[PDB]
RNA sequence: AAGUGUAGUAUCUGUUCUUUUCAGUGUAACAACUGAAAUGACCUAGGCUCAUACACAUUUUUUGGCAGGACGGGAAGAGGAGACGUCGCGACCCUCGCAGAGUCGUUCUUGACUUGGUCGCUUGAUGUUUCUUCUUCCCGUUC
């Protein structure tokens, strides 16, 4: 149930596909560094055990209602947290060296939830959205745009300076 | 731990030939 | 009034008893007796189960080596910029599809034989290599 270092020893770990490496995290439930796939995990914790080894986390399927508690981690570089309920972030997130966060098919509802993304300085280059009810609500692309101009990919489309200088006049 | 000090027939199947290895072929 | 010895028998009761094998004696077969000693690993009583000279003399390791305050962005205003390469955001474009690839012998899967590219960046990222900062506003850390 709770993301616990017993967990942590013993989940599949191996390397992506894409050779980014990692020790995953599965005594009975949920995983990291790697698959944290389908354990229902409800709050991240205990990712201390994780002791740094890892470019990815695989988070998709699970209960996870915010993105807090995350010990600093330099190597973690990929976060996909598919099909989970974050309704908030964080915000003193900081994991510098965040490229890439995956936050589809969860329910962040308000433009200003998504504030904290700012904070990722110039390493959040990729992010996903899409799935989530703010995506529907008015000038959603361009307001993630005027927040966080670090992204160079939004939703999988590329930002583009037009879209850039909209955001700028709005 | 804990070492403190202070301050069933067996004769009688061999007796009458039971329990010894055989075979009917 | 009581009473002995030779041979032999029966019957109580007390007492003893396996950690496992192997081989010999013994036995009608047992029993009993005589000798030794496996230890380790694995699978669901069992096992064709398993085991007990040199690396200093040209291509590598004995070498050609040595020499309120601070910070960090991003923007504006005043007094970092040229090549030459190498991998990326977009596209008016190109192009249009299932397969390391292509063929054969033998068998239900192997052995042989041959042989993103272009344009922008509308202020993308990076190593040669020559020359010559201040002020204001915003957002993070620390005290």
């Amino acid at each position: 149930m709770k993301f616990t270092p017993s967990i942590v020893i013993d989940a599949p770990q191996y390397y992506v596909d894409h050779f980014n490496g990692k020790y995953n995290v599965d005594k009975c439930v949920i995983l990291r560094d790697l698959q944290l796939e389908t354990d229902s995990e409800s709050m991240p914790s205990s990712l201390k055990h994780l002791t740094k080894p890892t470019h990815i986390l695989d988070l998709t399927n699970n209960d996870l209602i915010m993105i807090p508690d995350l010990s600093r981690r330099d190597d973690i570089h990929t976060l996909l947290l598919g099909r989970n309920n974050i309704v908030e972030v964080d915000g003193r997130l900081l994991p510098m060296n965040v490229q890439n966060l995956t936050l589809s098919n969860n329910s962040i509802r308000r433009f200003e939830d998504l504030q904290r993304l700012r904070r990722a300085p110039r390493t959040l280059k990729n992010l996903t959205l899409i799935g989530n009810q703010v995506c529907h609500l008015a000038n959603y692309r361009e307001h993630v745009l005027r927040l966080v101009p670090h992204l160079e990919t939004l939703d999988f489309q590329n930002v583009t300076a037009e879209e850039r200088k909209s955001a700028m006049s709005f | 731990e804990g070492a403190e000090q202070v301050d069933m027939p067996y004769w009688l199947y061999k007796l009458h030939g039971l329990d010894r290895e055989y075979r009917c072929e």
